[PDB]
């Protein structure tokens, strides 16, 4: 008895997981200035619509 | 393909300043890709910023990389002797693919200086090969932007010359340049007034140095 | 420690084919790739292809992708370069830096860049002939050139191919020593000057000598650099 | 003499575009269309 790994298929589906990890984890999204989400008084209908 | 363009081309700045070289993508990449390698003259690229911001094992915190979609930016600060040096940039395709960028020399220290122009009479001996070369010297001379203009008998000769300079001087930061004019015996004969033209922003007017052939 | 080692420097005729030798010590080499780039003269590194140690898969240059065939031997941890039809503008440096970790799933993006380079090994393709230089002297010119500053030289001319290696009174003259690099002249042969200041005064009393040594041509040439007298 | 064979294969072209499945960014595809319009012609109907 013996054992030994096929390299091509385990690189090639490797490859696959590694393209789209890529697709996810790099994308950066940039924003700067927005609405405030935190409210210290009660200020009834503007609070109401951003909060929203 | 992904074209890179690097923007300043060249950059002069005084040591201890800070300095910002630019890569403008051609269309959008992910931060994951577009590294920034050193090239220093007689010597193997290094890599300084690996992915987009994250800096490579002894690399010096001084070297810091920014940059999102189309334009990333390498910030140096603290400029020290060893940065100076050319500077790529590049990025990978999903079928590996290497795509590079022309190129940012940062030629820099400051304090321009008058060039030192000599200029050099063929020898005999090369005049008994058949051949002859005439060899104008611009020596320890800051900027390295110079116009030499070669006049035979004050007619201007095109096409007949070549020009090689050196890199920055460890010492004095100056630049040194030569430029040789080839021509055959027989046309070097043909004419007794030989000069070479130097304009150079150190010099207010514009410096010639002449030999007449014959004559010592 | 991580190290790449390269092949030897190379001279080829146009139209021969030039194999080129990487080779990896330190890292396992199959889990990263080794990728070729190259530096023509004055011009920006240039990426040539791709070759995986743990598969056999290889990426190409479009310009080179019919000229260029690339081989990997796990003993021991050597990547060959093989390029045909060599032309005139194939002349550069060519590296060999590490690749992608062909392994394992990559988060970090450092196996995703060139990390350990090599030190680089220089092809040159030209026909001409071998050839040893021809040493012309740079006379001191009259009227001293100078109140105190004196320049003499020598030009290295007619020679192929590169490296000369150019010293001044056998190593003595070290200040104000300049070479400038060779340009390749039209007849296809490289032509290159070496000049240093000397102070006025001291021409008459220090004779001045250059050493030229060309070692493909296996020829040394020392000529001594005085003012021409009439 | 005796003994022949068949073959079973797909059309190919020179020129074809290039899409992205979730797998690779670069995957190239016979003929496709954009969805995306993104010129005008600079007057109102
Ligand atoms: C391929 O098709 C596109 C789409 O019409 C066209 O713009 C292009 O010129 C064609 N040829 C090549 C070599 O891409």
């Amino acid at each position: 008895r013996g054992q030994a790994a096929d390299l091509k298929s385990t690189q090639a589906a490797i490859d696959q997981i590694n393209g789209k990890l890529n697709r996810l984890i790099g994308k950066t999204n940039e924003k700067f200035h927005q609405i405030e989400k935190e409210f210290s008084e009660v200020e009834g209908r503007i609070q109401d619509l951003e909060k929203y | 393909e992904i074209v890179l363009t690097q923007s300043p081309g060249t950059l002069s700045l005084s040591p201890g300043e800070r300095a910002t070289l630019s890569c403008r993508a051609s269309q959008s990449v992910t931060n994951r890709f577009i590294a920034w390698y050193q090239h220093k003259p007689g010597q193997s690229p290094r890599l300084l910023i690996y992915g987009a911001s994250s800096r490579a094992t002894g690399i010096p915190d001084r070297f810091s990389g920014r940059g999102s979609g189309t334009d990333f930016t390498l910030t140096i600060s603290r400029l020290e002797p060893e940065d100076f040096a050319v500077y790529y940039c590049q990025q990978y395709d999903t079928s590996p693919r290497w795509t590079f960028g022309q190129g940012t020399k940062l030629e820099i220290k400051r304090t321009v200086a008058a060039p030192s122009v000599f200029i050099f009479p063929p020898s005999d001996e090369q005049l008994k090969s058949g051949t002859a070369s005439v060899v104008c010297l611009l020596n320890n001379f800051y900027p390295r932007e110079a116009k030499v203009q070669w006049k035979v008998d004050n007619a201007l000769q095109s096409g007949n010359s070549q020009e090689s300079v050196t890199e920055q001087d460890s010492k004095d930061s100056t630049y040194s340049l030569s430029s040789t004019l080839t021509l055959s015996k027989a046309d070097y004969e043909k004419h007794k007034v030989y000069a070479c033209e130097v304009t150079h922003q150190g010099l207010s007017s514009p410096v010639t140095k002449s030999f007449n052939r014959g004559e010592c | 420690q991580v190290q790449l080692v390269q092949s030897a420097p190379e001279v080829k005729r146009p139209g021969a084919s030039v194999r080129l030798s990487c080779k990896a010590s330190g890292y396992t080499f199959n889990t990263y790739g080794i990728i070729w780039v190259r530096q023509a003269p004055g011009q920006g590194l240039e990426w040539m292809g791709w070759i995986s140690a743990y598969t056999g898969n290889t990426n190409y240059a479009q310009k080179v992708q019919g000229r260029v065939t690339m081989t990997t031997d796990i003993t021991t941890s050597t990547a060959y370069l093989e390029l045909r039809g060599l032309r005139s503008d194939d002349t550069a440096v060519y590296y060999c830096a590490r690749g992608l970790l062909q392994g394992a799933v990559i988060l970090d993006s450092y196996h995703y860049a060139l990390d350990f380079w090599g030190q680089g090994t220089t092809v040159t393709v030209s026909g001409a002939s071998t050839k040893g230089p021809s040493v012309f002297p740079l006379a001191p010119s009259s009227k001293s050139t100078s109140g105190g500053t004196a320049a003499l030289g020598c030009l290295v001319k007619d020679y192929f191919p590169e490296p000369v290696t150019v010293s001044w009174n056998s190593g003595a003259l070290t200040s104000g020593v300049h070479t400038f690099p060779a340009v390749l002249q039209s007849s296809g042969l490289y032509s290159l000057s070496s000049v240093v200041t000397v102070p006025s005064s001291s021409l008459g009393t220090q004779t001045y000598i250059c050493n030229v040594n060309h070692k493909p041509s296996n020829t040394k040439v020392d000529k001594r650099v005085e003012p021409k007298s009439c | 003499n005796s003994t022949a064979t068949l073959c079973l294969g797909h059309h190919a072209v020179p020129n074809g575009t290039i899409v992205k499945t979730i797998t690779n960014d670069q995957i190239e595809v016979t003929n496709a269309t954009e969805l995306v319009q993104s010129s005008s012609t600079g007057e109102i109907c």
